[PDB]
């Protein structure tokens, strides 16, 4: 008169399906995206602005003497 | 001794090309729930030099219905333009100086694949026959997708050399400005030297194996060793001409310190993919490229061309 099924109680856990969880979505997405793609050319036009006003300057020696 | 700073190249890195074999499936062990090869080791970093020493002793085979004059030929290059790919190659001293070599690189990343055409035909029949014909196909219609975006950003530069591509990269890392591009940048490569997603050229699934099934374990450490000598040099590219470290006229060493930390995680991404993706099919795996990667990719070079002129940002070169 040892057999399995407990008194009372147990679970149940369910079946069901989820997990969609996001995350930025529906166009915040294309927002921050697109405003770091500027910041990079903005941190470009100033070094390649400043490298040519050295290039310049490079250039000048080389006149300078030759005569 | 010039000689001496070379033969120091060739030797340390065939080191590396070793034990990826064995992060090879450590990494790729635990994402499997597991641990890597170990009863060996003791750590396991004893494997390799067991797995280099069990193939030249195992008996190298031809087949009888074979051309031996292309049956090396073949091979005997495939741990060349490997080798040679490396030569001028910043780090940050390159050991050669090309004037204009960003374009030696297409150079010699174009004449590989005229040693696939080669190896599947000289020996036989349709597994390595149309099999290394059609592997063939897919290795020159992703270069157009390639050489492109590798000449989009060169307007963003200047010129052609490596010197000047760690002087703009300075406080920058290349990567902000052209991400869109970057993204091609790397799906290229690892379509193009026949890695996990787009995996078809090595059979596993759409064939039994692609054009190693021949070689015996003679010749067959060549390309097993030399097809790991692109994906760990492209991959050390990638991060010359995107994410730039930032040199140094007093410590070069701590340079290369802080360039390895960044090329050795980069590449661990061709592991740490192969776990997780499927494949494509070979008829949507080209059918993909026309249609999809290119039309940007001419896009976004009409781009690249107005943005220095319509900014007076014009790069300072020749
Ligand atoms: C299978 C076994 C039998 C085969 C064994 C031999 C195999 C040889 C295979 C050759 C493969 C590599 C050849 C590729 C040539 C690339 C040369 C090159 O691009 O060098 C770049 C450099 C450019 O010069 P630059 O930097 O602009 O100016 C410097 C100013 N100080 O240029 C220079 O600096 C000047 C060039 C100096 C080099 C002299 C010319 C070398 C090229 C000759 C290759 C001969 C072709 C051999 C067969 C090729 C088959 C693929």
């Amino acid at each position: 008169k040892q057999d399995m099924p407990p008194v009372g109680g147990y679970g149940p856990i369910d079946y069901k399906r989820n997990l969609p969880r996001r995350g930025l979505s529906g166009y915040s997405m294309f927002a921050v995206g697109i405003g770091a793609l500027l910041f990079g050319y903005w941190s470009m036009m100033k070094w390649n602005r400043e490298r040519r006003r050295l290039q310049i300057e490079d250039f000048e020696a080389r006149i300078a003497l030759m005569p | 001794m010039f000689m001496i700073n070379i033969l120091m190249l060739i030797i340390p890195i065939l080191l590396a090309v070793a034990f990826l074999t064995l992060v090879e499936r450590k990494v790729l062990g635990y994402m499997q729930l597991r641990k890597g090869p170990n009863v060996v080791g003791p750590y396991g970093l004893l494997q390799p030099i067991a797995d280099a020493i069990k193939l030249f002793i195992k008996e190298p085979l031809r087949p009888a219905t074979s051309s031996a004059s292309m049956f090396i030929l073949a091979p005997i290059m495939a741990l060349g333009l490997a080798l040679t790919m490396w030569i001028p190659l910043p780090m940050p001293y390159p050991l050669i100086n090309m004037n204009l070599g960003v374009l030696f690189m297409l150079a010699m990343s174009s004449l590989a694949v005229y040693s696939i055409l080669w190896s599947g035909w000289a020996s036989n029949s349709k597994y390595a026959l149309i099999g290394a014909l059609r592997a063939v196909a897919q290795t020159i219609s992703y270069e157009v997708t390639l050489a492109i975006i590798l000449l989009s950003v060169l307007l963003m530069s200047g010129s052609f050399t490596l010197s000047t591509l760690i002087t703009t990269q300075e406080q920058m890392w290349l990567i902000l400005p052209a991400w869109p591009l970057a993204m091609m940048w790397f799906i290229s490569t690892l379509a193009e030297t026949n890695r996990a997603p787009f995996d078809l050229t090595e059979g596993e699934s759409e064939l039994v194996s692609g054009f190693n099934v021949e070689y015996a374990a003679g010749p067959f450490a060549l390309f097993f060793m030399a097809e790991y000598a692109n994906i760990i040099m492209m991959n050390i590219f990638t991060a010359i001409l995107f994410l730039g470290t930032s040199h140094n006229p007093h410590m070069p060493e701590l340079y290369t310190i802080n360039f390895t930390i960044k090329s050795l995680l980069l590449t661990m991404s061709f592991l740490w993919i192969r776990a997780s993706y499927p494949r494509f099919r070979y008829d949507q795996l080209m059918h993909l490229l026309w249609k999809n990667f290119l039309p940007l990719t001419l896009a976004l070079c009409m781009w690249h061309v107005s943005l220095p002129i319509l900014t007076s940002g014009i790069p300072p070169q020749t």
